[PDB]
């Protein structure tokens, strides 16, 4: 099987970090006894040290080769990565072979301790631009309700941390929804059926769906301050409904990885929320589930209830046995060990953290997709932006009916409008194909002068200047 | 113009390695990592 280009490349390389001699070392210049030998990138003492969290799992999948792989004969090749099942196997190989008459404890599920995760899959999410997020905050400050969106990037490699994986997005599709005050929720129905054709394109323009994001801002009074400061250390980080939507987008999504023996581990799936600080602005944060035990129940257990921190565990109804769950919590007088024999057990603790970020104005590698950012997006039917053909004489228009090459590719390569063009399909799809091509790849000048000369670019004006 | 001869008997240990308790972690959420050089992470207004 083939995994992806970037997680194929942090395989290969062994991430090892060098040391320097010392004064507590006696060997001689050339060698090194236990101060100055490689530090395994896997070692949790130097992540805290500089403030790093988690273990970056590439370098976790390399502390289980270790033990996978030894000195001695194995003959094997397990490699046992592989997700941890609660669910009961039928079969059981004992004589207790129907679970309506028999378990054991060899298939029954363990008391899940609530551990929390030491490694992540993304481990720092970056973005392109400030001038694409603010278009998403700008539909709030249109309507005044919630608003939800679909990211759509790529993943390169990330030297800040050890052998880990940075999260580039490149812009935001938005689907149809019913907005409300509260909250917000859409039928996943007309969703699914239109994600299909977006991941059509994405194909060819080199997109993945790797990310959503949801507003929560609730502003206070619309003169000084920004908003109110809802998720804080005493209040909930994520709500219990909304781990259930993001629960169910990583099982639709899996990653490929040679070392499972289903085929697919470890998925690489953001979930970012605007939020707001503390203080005063309406800085964002994004943390991501837990592969070890959270992704398994969400198929049979998972409860909704009316505290945003906790979520009810419901009851066995002939097939969905579940184990007890515990936590450690200080009582009235002090520390005591696990006293979980209640409902409501908190989902703060199955969240694992990201970076976000904004990269430097100065200078980048790319960034791909930065037209103008104004252009009326799709789905956009609560706000203004959600106009006819008449837009594209306001838009593009070939500017001031006749376009120099540098003025006019720059305003081509925009998502949504490219979005937009194919849906009505007048050109071929071989010319829509380069024309795609042409607005995301460099050397697009040899291109860009082939897509004038053809007589589909001459309809489209010509269709464009007759009508409004 | 005799002896007198025993001998001992121990036991070595069990451990459970329970930790991390609920309120350090809420601690632990709530903070940061450190970002690289040109990597700003903003602020934004609106809604007059
Ligand atoms: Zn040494
Ligand atoms: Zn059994």
């Amino acid at each position: 099987i083939k995994e992806l280009a970037v997680d194929e490349e942090l395989e290969k390389e062994d991430g090892l970090i060098p040391r320097q001699k010392s004064k507590l070392c006696k060997h001689g210049d050339r060698g090194m006894c236990e101060y100055c030998s490689p530090l395994p990138p896997w070692d949790k003492e130097y992540h805290e040290k500089n403030k790093i969290k988690h273990i970056s799992f590439h370098s976790y999948l390399k502390k289980l080769n270790e033990n996978a792989n030894k000195k001695e004969n194995g003959s094997s090749y397990i490699s046992p990565l592989s997700e941890p099942d609660f669910r009961i196997n039928k079969r059981c190989h004992n004589g207790h072979e129907p679970w309506p008459r028999g378990i054991c404890s060899k298939c029954q599920p363990s008391a899940i301790t609530l551990q929390q995760q030491e490694f992540r899959m993304v481990d720092h999410v970056e973005f392109q631009k400030s001038e694409i997020i603010n278009e998403f905050i700008q539909a709030w400050r249109y309507t005044g309700m919630q608003r939800f969106g679909y990211m759509y990037g790529s993943y390169s490699k990330y030297d800040n941390t050890p052998l880990g994986i940075k999260a580039v997005v490149e812009a935001i599709y938005e689907p149809p929804q019913h907005d409300e005050q509260d909250g917000l929720t859409m039928d996943v129905e007309q969703v699914k059926n239109e994600m299909l054709q977006i991941d059509r394109q994405a194909q060819e323009m080199g997109l993945s769906r790797i990310g959503l994001i949801f507003t929560d801002l609730s502003d206070a009074g619309a003169g000084d301050g920004s908003v109110f400061c809802k998720r804080h250390k005493d209040s909930f980080f994520l709500s219990s409904l909304e781990v259930i939507m993001a629960a169910r987008h990583q099982t639709r999504h899996p990653n490929v990885s040679k070392y499972s023996e289903q085929g697919f581990f470890s998925s690489k799936f953001v979930t970012c929320v605007i939020s707001g600080n503390l203080e005063g602005e309406i800085d964002i944060s994004s943390y991501q589930v837990s592969t070890e035990a959270e992704a398994l129940v969400t198929a049979d257990m998972i409860s909704g209830s009316t505290f945003p921190s906790m979520a009810y565990i419901n009851d066995t109804t002939d097939e969905r046995y579940v184990p007890e769950i515990f936590y450690m919590k200080s009582n009235e007088y002090g520390i005591t060990v696990k006293e979980n024999a209640k409902p409501a057990f908190p989902v703060d603790y199955l969240l694992v953290t990201l970076t976000h970020g904004f990269p430097n104005t100065d200078t980048e590698t790319n960034s791909k997709f930065v037209s103008s950012t104004g252009f009326p997006w799709s789905n956009r039917q609560a706000m203004g932006q959600s106009q006819d053909y008449q837009e594209l004489k306001k838009y593009l228009f070939n500017v001031a009916s006749s376009g120099d090459f540098n003025l006019l590719h720059e305003k081509i390569s925009n998502f949504h409008l490219l979005l937009y063009i194919n849906s009505l399909q007048i050109l071929s799809p071989d010319e829509w194909k380069l024309l795609i091509e042409s607005a995301v790849k460099n050397e697009w000048e040899e291109s860009l002068l082939k897509l004038v000369s053809s007589a589909g670019w001459q309809t489209l004006v010509m269709i464009l200047q007759e009508s409004g | 113009q005799i002896f007198v001869k025993t001998l001992t008997g121990k036991t070595i240990t069990l451990e459970v390695e329970s930790s991390d308790t609920i309120d350090n972690v809420k601690s632990k959420i709530q903070d940061k990592e450190g970002i690289p050089p040109d990597q700003q992470r903003l602020i934004f207004a609106g809604k007059q």
